[PDB]
């Protein structure tokens, strides 16, 4: 489900999908975005954040 | 979104980054939008290229001179369109269809996009009909095809433009049909000079013009061809009314192809240029084509580089045409206009079938005679006319007066002699080169021969020198 | 399960979170390399 929504928003992966920028905003925003959400599973989560 | 974003910009050519799933196609037109000051403008970016990983290289129209990197690209959806129908007759246009003499005009007009297939070749049929220019030499050994394609090959300052002209003159003038003129790559002050004798002579109602000039970036200097022949395929294919396609120089766009390909990054062929050569040649080429039923009479000016005649440029171009009149700088400096070289230059449709009998020996002979002193030239530019036989002497004294009765005092020409042109009519001209070939004027004057019409002239000039005809 | 505006909501906050001077990174022949300058 995740690698669908994200084909859905492709500008979406393209700001995460650069390491110009410091990990820890990106994993931050992506927990904003699609991961921090009620039904994620937590290993899923984490293996996708990290 | 689904705009794109600028990544690159190496002077015109610029790569652009799309969202996946809206990278552009080929060929399509792009916006983008430089907003300094003085450079303020809009983009237009044709695709060249996919790169992968969404990217895009493209071709830009205008200079890229203060584009930034990361800027909007926006795709328009198609390819660069041009508008057609009988409105763009009488005014001009440059490469993207903007009107010049009248800014806005022609936006309602339908629009045909640049880039088109060329006509399938079940339509294609051969074009044998002879176009009489009233030019001696051209009439004589290079006869003109009518519906069929024309060239007028030379080096730097050899007369193309004046005999641009002097066929304009000669051929559009008295013209049922339309006439298209593209100006590629040359001087803009050319072109405003054309644009001022067309409104003058009351052509230019009947005359479409679109320049693309030499202060221009590489990609509208190679599309300006393409919009100027889309008119003159709308003409053709909608309207059914003979074209007339001047264009004026074919050898720019392939000069502005192979700078477009070096900066494309695209490995060079023989001599620098782009390895497309011969087919963006052949594609442009086979679209300017007569069809069924459907007549397009084109002359391009093709400019020699460094007077190579075996330059890859014109050597591809030479495949092209149906007939191929080839202006030498040898000639030139002898003083003779137009500074046609008969020896290389041809014409498909100077067979004896064609154009009879006695047109076809009458022209062989004059080829034969002037190959001959040609030949000879090797002896004479030693030991002068004098060793030669009294054959060759004789022979050498005809071919120098074949040679300068092949001028021609040009319509185009009074502006710098201020000597009024002349027509010969064919009839008349392949009387007078009989003549000439069986030495009934060898006793005439050389410069009898000089930049005159007919047989009438001849004898004029002849009795204003001494010698009676 | 998935918003669709929460993306914007999260995105448009992080690209608001973020003179310009460049570097030289290589020079030969009359030739330079900068980096930086992402507006120029
Ligand atoms: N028929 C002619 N009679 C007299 N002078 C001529 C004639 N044709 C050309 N010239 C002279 O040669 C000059 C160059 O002519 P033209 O501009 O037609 O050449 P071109 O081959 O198109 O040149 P370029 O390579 O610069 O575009 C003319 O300005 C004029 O000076
Ligand atoms: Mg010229």
């Amino acid at each position: 489900r995740f690698g669908r929504v994200l084909d859905a928003e492709p500008r979406l992966s393209a700001l995460l999908s650069d390491y110009t920028t410091p990990a820890e905003g990106r994993v931050a925003l992506l927990d904003k975005a699609l991961t921090g959400r009620p039904g994620v599973n937590q290993t899923a989560a984490a293996l996708l954040s990290q | 979104k689904t705009a794109g974003r600028v990544v690159r910009i190496t002077g015109p050519v610029v790569d652009v980054e799309f969202p996946r799933g809206s990278v552009p196609e080929l060929f399509n037109a792009l916006h983008a939008e430089i907003t300094f000051g003085a450079l303020a403008k809009t983009l237009t970016l044709e695709v060249a290229q996919h790169l992968g990983d969404s990217l895009v290289r493209c071709i830009s129209m205008q200079p890229t001179d203060g584009l930034v990197r990361g800027v909007e690209v926006t795709d328009t959806g198609a390819s660069i369109s041009v508008p057609v129908g009988d409105g763009v007759k009488g005014h001009v246009f440059n490469a993207l269809g903007d009107c010049l003499d009248d800014p806005g005009y022609g936006k309602d007009f339908e629009h045909w996009s640049i880039h088109r297939k060329p006509p399938a070749f079940s339509d294609l049929e051969p074009r044998t009909e002879m176009l009489e220019t009233g030019l001696k030499v051209v009439d004589l050994l290079t006869p003109y095809v009518r519906g069929g394609k024309i060239a007028l090959f030379g080096g730097a300052g050899v007369g193309k433009t004046v005999l641009i002209q002097e066929m304009i003159n000669r051929i559009a003038r008295n013209f049922g049909g339309t006439s298209v003129f593209a100006g590629v790559g040359e001087r803009t002050r050319e072109g405003n000079d054309l644009w001022v004798e067309l409104a003058d002579a009351n052509v230019l109602k009947d005359t479409a013009l679109v320049f693309g000039q030499m202060d221009e970036p590489p990609g509208t200097r190679m599309r300006v061809a393409l919009s100027a022949l889309t008119m003159a395929e709308f003409f053709r294919d909608e309207q059914g009314q003979d074209v007339l396609l001047f264009i004026d120089n074919i050898f720019r766009f392939t000069q502005a192809g192979s700078e477009v390909s070096t900066l494309l990054g695209r490995m060079p062929s023989a001599v620098g240029y782009q390895p497309t050569l011969a087919d963006e040649m052949g594609e442009l080429q086979e679209r300017i084509t007569s069809t069924r039923g459907r007549s397009i009479t084109s002359m391009q000016a093709v400019y020699v580089p460094a007077d190579d005649y075996t330059d890859p440029a014109p050597a591809t171009t030479f495949a092209h045409l149906d007939a191929t009149t080839e202006l030498s700088r040898a000639v030139f400096s002898k003083g003779i206009f137009p500074a046609v070289d008969p020896l290389a230059s041809s014409s498909t449709i100077l067979d004896p079938a064609i154009v009879g009998d006695e047109h076809y020996r009458v022209a062989q002979e004059v080829i034969r005679i002037l190959q001959r002193y040609k030949d000879l030239q090797d002896i004479i530019a030693i030991l002068g006319i004098d060793e030669l036989s009294e054959e060759d002497k004789q022979l050498v004294n005809r071919a120098r007066r074949i040679e300068r009765f092949l001028s021609q005092n040009m319509m185009a020409a009074e502006q710098f002699t201020g000597q009024p042109g002349s027509t010969v009519p064919l009839k008349e001209t392949i009387e007078a080169f009989d003549k000439l070939t069986k030495g009934e004027f060898d006793h005439l004057p050389e410069q009898a021969f000089f930049l005159i019409g007919g047989l009438d002239d001849l004898a004029k000039k002849a009795e204003s020198l001494g010698a009676k005809l | 399960t998935i918003s669709a505006a929460d993306i914007e909501g999260a995105i448009e906050d992080y690209v608001s979170s973020f003179e310009e001077i460049g570097t030289v990174i290589d020079a030969g022949d009359g030739i330079a390399h900068v980096e930086g300058l992402p507006s120029v």
